[PDB]
């Protein structure tokens, strides 16, 4: 929207690029804001559609997550990097509301910039947003609903289906709902002296393309992606109480410390020194084999020298794997991860307490890939999910689709209070802020009234991607919510409304409780706080100064 | 400017139209590659070689296609190959037609893609039940039934003339690798090829075929009962991980250094002679000094062997790979070796190891092939991998699906009957799936030279009344039944064709905009 | 079957043609109109600021109104040309409010931005504007009060309406002297026939603006002044003005006539014959007693030599637009035949004097009570000030020009836009449909004119609009913003009045300009 550029003044000189001041900066900030905003508008909601990005090498990426889309976009505009890093901050902390926080913060900048031209000062505009946000958070606490009189896991099943929508797994969300809920409950641990916490990414995601996505099997235990060292080793271990050895020590021919230089005056010593180099490693592997360990995990590669004893003893060898993957195996099976093998005494020894326990250890071949399936862990339970699709590009989307579903359920069990989704909160915060600021009034009433209409961008964008009439649905969301705000908590009726609306599939106003769409209260909070700081930082900038690179 | 973006951004309905048109062009190239009368496609690689085949997997693999949507169709070729290995051309043709036949709308009706996707998921579930009802189980222990089953993928290839000989090679290769459930893998099946010769003279021989002649002239090239021992360590003198750096004060110490190097290697040779092996195989290089003490005891020396061949040798003779010579015992020595011989061929020498054939570990076998040239060998090797993969599905899944386009047409009839009973808003996406299923048997008519209008009209009428086994004849282009046609195909091949094609179509329907060259 | 090698695909449109469709094309078309509006926002209001524009020819032109500003810059984007057409149509038809029409036309597109982002297609948005523009015009006619009801004077009616257009120009401080000129300029013209070519202003470099004069006569300036000039008296009492379309020359523009004479004695006759033919037309002018001779075509030397002894002033090479302006005030009209000149075709006047200003001499006709024409001689330090005051008086004469045809009193200064907007809000409450939000947006879009009034004045526009809506609640009219007293109040007591053709055409042009671009969802540009 900027034409004629700007006239360079000779009386004003600075090294590097020219300095632009006035309304041109705020016009370019919104222009750069609407550039990244229009990308995530079409990807929002179950009726939304994602976009494709070419990497210039021929590979592409198909994902509905707004964080990955903005992460692949490198913005040269200084204020544009704020919204890019806002999405990376959103999924890292909460894990949900990534597309919404970008669209909410975009409308906050578009309406505030129109208010700056109204001559109201930006700090007064910022004051109006912060005062309205303080009361908006108090309204979120009033609409909280604690799960009660629910049968089984249906509470977590219905909430997990909300994050599965808008993504390729939305059609299969009925089958995938039981896999996500049972995955985070198996990794349940205890910390902070009684506080329940869950690990992130602990559930392994394996990619094997074939069959169908609805046939994806949920393994009652952890699964590790690795190839067997020797093909002569058994791929299936029969019998219970299988001992797993988690080790960080590689078995290889190794050079002595670089600070040592061997000088021998006799040729007769060449036979024993060369033999002892391989014999030192034998002392470590011999005590492990005698303990009856069926499976030996190793962080680093193992030469064929020590793989011979594993075949004769029927022990399955393992080679380089991720360091963070071997930690949860020892914790689940009861083994203790050993970075370096040593004892309190000055003599080497091996204790049976360092060996894990499980029901069985098997290696299953999915398509042409071979992975180890560890089922029936002893000390702590675990889980893994093997995603199946038509091509590897769909599996890349299902990983981010599964990772986002794990973050929503994680925040669900931390706080029992939940709020209804599907544009119900954004429509409820509109009317609550309309009656607000009417008492204070004066100049701040205009800045607060625009903050209420700024939250309307979320419910209106959902109806555009559905190829339906938005004005019909938005007028209904304002009809049921507005009249019920003044209700007195007796004679009932009344507030039974306003708790539901904006169903994109059928285009009608239906109850979200019977529908099952819900959102955790953690996803709603901190989303407007992060969007406010992104709006305040950009709005306060009068002048942008660019320095040419050296 | 802003970031890396814009140029010409394709938005609206034309972004999905470009995805349908580009993906449709993928199946149009191999459209003539379907059927027993299918032609061949010659490919030109940047390396300078030549690839001539009718298999849509190898055709779409070497061809470089630059397009966001069209590359997704290229990935579907490895989905059918790695999971099964048969039906790669059918999946691409089916998935290419589904996207065109199931979604001409949104150019007209303006139906939302997810609404169509919800109908595709219900159409995939009903399509699996129709295939299960038209599938008749077959006995896996009948040799005569497995021969006609392997010829299914052979009928569309060039080896159909040798099909009577080809089914002998594919049946014995899968049965040997099969281990008792009944899990087999092609990593132990050897693809090694012999240039020249007669195809009828090619036979599957147990053991491993080595290209290396015996090292020494006194090494026996004919042994009645060979005893094979595998050694990963080289017979040469090991320098060690750390430098020795001998400081020699007296002149007699230097000669002892070179004298021990002869005795140290001799010490490793004396430990080998304890089990008196007739044939010694070393993974690494061998010194000319170590072969003398092994020749005195009767041991045979060979060239360095790759790691891939060492695993197949241990399975045939039952030997165990022994790295440490001091730990070598008689229990790890391979036995029950039928014959050891070396035949002369102008290109290279060839060493034969025969198995005594008489539960334990799965046996390994190599497939010898005599072609007319080097490229003909690569074509039959791709034909054997497609023919032997059929025997793997019947063993794991005894169910047997109808072939000759009868599977896809049987689903199209059932989808048309339930389309009127479903009604609703999903009737159009659900009925459009049946139109994409009848395109595969329609291709059989176009390649045969018949009239698809009159043949497909009578095929649908005779399908309800006559039987579910009615299909299109490839050679005569007539209406015949698969019962009297004598050729059938496993259900796993048909299930992978329906699932992969529909699940891939749902990915391309969700595309909104396309931006190229963002960054690396 | 193919000809050879590979055949590339044929693109439908010609290579290099830019074509884009969908909702993104309309937003790009609206942003093109808003970007042009950003330059004309500070210009609105009596406190508005001028815009300096330099073209590719380095020709300096300063214009406050949006009609000439859009003529200087060359517009490329098609949607931005729509704002240029409404500025030139408002200038030619009326000439006042050319800036306000662009502000209203672009604001309607700005209020339609949140409607296009929703699921509402542009066809239903235009229906609300087409319905609201019909009711807004009917409100202006109801707020117009006839001036003859109070039985006031007709001269003072044109004075108060002329001082309104003098705002935002350089005349605002000098309007005391300058308004008394243009008001007397329209009264000389016939009430049935009003012409903008007769009021044409000459550009005289140098001088002071307050030194200008107004005389019912005209000034044809001068071109050459051949031999015999400066001897003729430049001050006449009661001269007889004569005009000639015939050219006085000796064989100059006449076609070549071959003359063949076979005798020496006959050659002497043809030489003196040309002297008799030229002096015959000159003698017939003296017989009529005409003291002033004007001509469109050049005047020969022998002519000026003949009238030099008779003191008769003669000036030729006068433009046709000036001569047509002279023939009205001089009574009788040009006779191109010297022998056909009759006494009733000659003109007269009470006084004639030629004075020199800015190193340029001008013949001024004075003392013509029956003159139906007028002249305006403007001065100034800069040459750009003269072009600004000339365009300032041009739009000011159009106020009193359109007022004599139809006399209607309409509020101004944001008083009309706020009164019509409230009547639309009460009507929108009974719609109960998609048009309810469009009419409320249309009434809110009409408030943009009072916005730039307060913004350019330094006062806040939030507090003023709040005081308006509370005041407009009860029945009020002419109530608007006042810059002098700093408080908003009744403009009827301030005597500031505006014609009805300004507000009626502003609503019809803004709606027509808005519905034209919103109806185009795709733009194709070849080459
Ligand atoms: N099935 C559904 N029905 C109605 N509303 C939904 C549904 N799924 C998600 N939503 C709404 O869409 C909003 C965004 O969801 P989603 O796009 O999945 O997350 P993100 O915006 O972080 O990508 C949520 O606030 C939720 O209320
Ligand atoms: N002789 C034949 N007559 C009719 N149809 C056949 C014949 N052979 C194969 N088909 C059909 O062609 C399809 C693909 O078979 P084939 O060409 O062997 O695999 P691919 O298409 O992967 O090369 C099968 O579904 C089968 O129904
Ligand atoms: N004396 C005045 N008091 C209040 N408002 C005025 C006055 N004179 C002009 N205006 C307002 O200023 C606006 C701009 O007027 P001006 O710039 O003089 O001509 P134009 O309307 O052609 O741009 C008009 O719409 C009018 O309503
Ligand atoms: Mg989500
Ligand atoms: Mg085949
Ligand atoms: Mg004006």
């Amino acid at each position: 929207m900027s034409q004629l550029f700007n006239n360079s003044r000779s009386d004003t000189l600075f090294l590097g690029g020219e300095k632009i001041s006035g309304d041109d900066i705020r016009n370019q900030n919104v222009l750069a804001t609407m550039a990244v905003a229009n990308v995530v508008k079409s990807s929002l909601g179950p009726v939304g559609l994602d976009k494709m990005l070419v990497d210039d090498i021929g590979d592409f990426t198909v994902t509905n997550d707004g964080a990955t889309i903005l992460s692949l976009l490198d913005v040269q505009h200084p204020a544009g990097k704020i919204l890019v890093e806002l999405a990376q901050q959103q999924d890292r902390e909460i894990g949900d509301g990534t597309t919404s926080v970008v669209i909410i913060a975009s409308e906050l900048l578009k309406r505030a910039n129109e208010l700056v031209k109204n001559k109201i000062h930006p700090t007064t505009i910022i004051t109006g947003f912060r005062v309205a946000l303080r009361e908006a958070i108090r309204f979120i606490n009033e609409v909280l609903s604690t799960s009660v009189d629910t049968l089984g896991k249906e509470t977590l099943i219905n909430i997990a289906k909300t994050s599965m929508s808008s993504k390729i797994i939305g059609a299969d969300s009925d089958f995938f709902s039981n896999m996500v809920v049972d995955a985070l409950l198996a990794v349940k641990t205890q910390n902070s002296k009684g506080e329940i916490k869950y690990p992130v990414k602990a559930v392994n995601v394996l990619k094997a393309h074939g069959k169908s996505a609805t046939e994806s099997l949920l393994v009652p235990g952890y699964a590790l992606n690795c190839t067997v060292a020797s093909q002569a080793m058994p791929k299936r271990i029969a019998g219970g109480n299988v001992k797993i050895a988690c080790l960080d020590l590689n078995l290889q021919k190794a050079r002595m410390a670089m600070g040592v230089q061997i000088n021998i005056d006799d040729p007769e010593q060449l036979e024993q020194i060369r033999k002892r180099e391989a014999g030192i490693v034998l002392e470590r592997v011999k005590k492990i084999i005698d303990a009856g360990a069926q499976v030996v995990l190793t962080t680093k590669g193992i030469d064929d020298l020590c793989l011979k004893e594993f075949v004769e003893a029927k022990i399955m060898g393992v080679r380089r794997c991720k360091k963070e993957d071997l930690r949860r195996i020892a914790r689940a099976t009861g083994a203790t991860l050993v970075s370096s093998m040593s004892n309190l005494e000055g003599e080497e020894t091996f204790e049976s307490s360092y060996l894990g326990l499980c029901d069985e250890v098997v290696q299953a071949k999915f398509s042409d890939d071979e992975c180890i399936l560890i089922k029936g862990t002893s000390k702590h339970s675990s889980s893994s999910i093997i995603l199946r699709g038509a091509n590897d590009y769909s599996l890349d989307e299902m990983e981010r689709s599964l990772h986002d579903s794990l973050s929503v359920v994680k925040r669900t069990l931390e706080s029992g209070n939940v709020v209804p989704g599907g544009g119900c909160v954004e429509a409820a915060l509109n009317i609550y802020l309309d009656n607000f600021a009417t008492t204070v009034g004066s100049r701040e009433q205009l800045a607060i009234a625009e903050f209420a209409a700024a939250l309307l961008i979320i419910p209106k964008t959902l109806a555009v991607n559905a190829a339906k009439d938005s004005s019909e649905l938005v007028a209904k969301l304002r009809s049921y919510h507005a009249a019920s705000q003044m209700a007195k908590p007796e004679d009932v009726k009344r507030r039974s409304y306003r708790n539901y609306g904006l169903d994109l599939i059928r285009g009608k106003i239906v109850d979200e409780i019977h529908a099952g769409v819900l959102e955790p209260t953690i996803s709603k909070v901190k989303s407007l706080k992060s969007a406010l700081e992104a709006c305040v930082a950009i709005l306060r900038i009068d002048t942008m100064i660019t320095v040419d690179p050296e | 400017v802003f970031m890396n973006a814009s140029q010409e951004r394709t938005t609206g309905r034309q972004a999905q139209i470009s995805n349908i048109t580009a993906a449709k062009a993928v199946a149009d190239v191999i459209r003539t590659c379907l059927g027993p009368k299918a032609m061949l496609k010659m490919l030109l690689d940047p390396m300078g070689g030549l690839v001539l085949t009718n298999d849509g997997h190898a055709i779409l693999r070497e061809i470089d296609v630059a397009h966001p949507a069209a590359k997704s169709m290229l990935e579907l070729s490895r989905t059918q190959d790695e999971e099964v290995g048969d039906g790669t051309t059918t999946v691409i043709i089916l998935a290419g037609e589904i996207l065109a036949q199931c979604a001409p709308y949104l150019i007209e009706k303006n139906i939302h893609p997810v609404i169509i996707i919800q109908a595709l998921k219900k159409a995939l579930t009903d399509a699996l039940e129709v295939i299960k009802q038209v599938s008749k189980p077959v006995d896996v222990e009948n040799d005569a039934a497995m021969k006609k089953l392997i010829q299914a993928s052979i009928g569309t290839k060039y080896v159909i003339h040798w099909s009577e000989k080809m089914c002998e090679l594919a049946l014995d290769a899968v049965k040997t690798v099969r281990k008792d459930f009944e899990i087999d893998i092609k990593r132990y099946v050897r693809v090694e090829k012999i240039p020249g010769g007669d195809v009828l003279d090619s036979r599957v021989l147990k053991g491993v075929l080595l290209n290396k002649d015996v090292v020494h002239p006194k090494m026996s090239r004919h042994i009645e009962n060979p005893r094979v021992v595998l050694l990963d360590c080289p017979l040469e003198y090991k320098k060690g991980e750390s430098q020795t750096n001998i400081e020699i004060e007296k002149e007699e110490d230097w000669n002892r250094i070179l004298q021990i190097e002869e005795e140290q290697v001799q010490l490793m040779c004396e430990q080998i002679l304890a089990v008196r092996p007739t044939l010694v195989i070393t993974e690494k290089g061998v010194s000319d000094l170590a072969q003398h003490y092994l020749l005195k005891g009767g041991c045979s020396v060979l060239r360095r062997v790759k790691k891939s061949d060492n695993n197949r040798i241990a399975r045939v003779t039952g030997a165990t790979i022994v790295n440490r010579v001091e730990d070598l015992k008689e229990s790890d020595v391979g036995t029950n070796c039928g014959l050891f011989k070396v035949e002369m061929i102008g290109d290279e020498y060839f060493s034969f190891l025969d198995n005594c054939k008489e539960s334990g570990l799965q046996k390994a076998c190599t497939i010898m092939l005599r072609g007319g040239s080097k490229d003909i060998l690569n074509e039959i090797d791709r034909n054997l991998q497609d023919a032997m993969a059929v025997a793997r599905n019947v063993m794991l899944s005894p169910s047997l699906s109808p072939g000759g386009g009868a599977t896809e047409m049987a689903v199209s009839v059932k989808l048309a009957e339930k389309a009127k009973q479903l009604e609703g808003i999903q009737q159009w996406p659900y009925q459009a799936v049946a139109d994409a299923m009848e395109c595969i048997p329609r291709t059989l008519i176009q390649n045969a030279g018949g009239d698809p209008i009159r043949l497909l009209s009578q095929l649908r009428a005779k399908h309800a009344q006559g039987n579910f086994t009615t299909g299109i004849d490839g050679d005569k282009g007539k209406i015949v039944d698969m019962v009297s046609y004598g050729i059938w195909e496993p259900e796993v091949i048909k299930q992978q064709s329906v699932k992969t094609a529909i699940e891939s179509a749902c990915l391309l329907l969700r595309v909104d905009d396309i931006v190229s060259g963002v960054r690396k | 079957m193919n000809f050879g090698s590979q055949t590339p695909t044929i693109v439908v449109l010609k290579e290099g043609t830019d074509a884009s469709q969908g909702k993104g094309q309309i937003i790009s078309n609206i942003n093109a109109c808003v970007a042009v509006q950003e330059a004309l926002k500070p210009t609105l209001g009596p406190l508005g600021s001028d815009i300096l524009i330099v073209t590719s020819n380095q020709k300096t032109t300063i214009s406050n109104d949006g009609a000439t500003i859009l003529k200087l810059l060359d517009v490329v984007h098609p949607a931005a040309k729509t704002l240029v057409d409404i500025s030139r149509a408002q200038d030619a038809e009326v000439g006042d409010g050319t800036t306000s029409v662009t502000i209203l036309a672009g604001e309607l597109m700005k209020e339609a931005k949140p409607f296009l982002e929703e699921g509402i297609s542009s066809h239903l948005i235009m229906k609300g504007y087409r319905k609201a523009v019909s009711l807004a015009v009917e409100k202006i006619n109801e707020l117009a009060v006839d001036i003859t009801s109070e039985k006031s004077s007709g001269r003072e009616l044109l004075e108060r309406c002329a001082r309104t257009a003098m705002s935002s120009k350089l005349i605002h401080n000098n309007a005391d002297f300058f308004v008394k000129m243009c008001v007397d300029a329209v009264l000389s013209l016939d009430r049935n026939d009003l012409d903008d070519k007769l009021i044409g202003i000459k550009k005289i470099p140098g001088g002071a603006m307050e030194e200008s004069l107004f005389i019912n006569g005209v000034a044809f300036k001068k071109t050459f002044s051949y031999a015999g000039f400066e001897q003729q008296p430049k001050k006449f009492n009661n001269p007889k003005i004569l005009s000639l379309n015939v050219e006085l020359e000796l064989k100059a523009e006449k076609d070549n006539a071959e003359v063949r004479v076979e005798h020496v004695e006959d050659y002497q006759a043809i030489v003196d014959a040309e002297w008799q033919l030229i002096f015959e037309k000159l003698r017939q002018v003296e017989e009529t007693g005409a003291n002033i001779v004007l001509s469109k075509l050049p005047i020969g030397d022998l002519a000026t030599q003949f009238f030099a002894d008779r003191n008769i002033f003669c000036a030729g090479r006068v433009s046709a637009d000036d001569m047509n302006r002279v023939i009205q005030a001089v009574g009788g009209s040009i006779q191109s035949t010297t022998s056909d000149i009759k006494p009733e075709h000659l003109g007269t006047c009470a006084l004639f004097e030629e004075m020199q200003i800015g190193s340029e001499r001008y013949n001024l006709f004075q003392g013509c009570p029956q003159a139906k024409t007028c002249t305006l001689l403007l001065r100034g330090g800069a040459e750009q000030v003269i072009a600004e005051v000339e365009r300032s008086l041009h739009d000011a004469i159009m106020i009193v020009k359109r007022a004599l045809q139809n006399k209607l009193i309409v509020a101004g200064g944001g008083a009309t836009e706020m009164e019509v907007s409230k009547c639309l809000r009460d009507y929108s409450k009974t719609i109960a449909g998609k048009q309810q939000m469009i009419i409320n947006a249309f009434a809110k879009a009409l408030e943009v004119i009072p916005r730039q009034l307060c913004e350019n004045a330094g006062f806040d526009a939030i507090e003023i609009l709040n005081k308006l809506r509370l005041a407009h609640s009860k029945g009020e009219k002419w109530y608007g913003v006042v810059f002098e007293t700093e408080n908003i109040g009744d403009n009827f007591a301030k005597f500031v009045w505006e014609p009805a053709l300004v507000k009626i055409n502003a609503l019809n042009s803004a709606t027509e300009a808005t519905n034209l671009i919103l109806s185009v969802d795709e733009t194709i540009t070849n080459k």
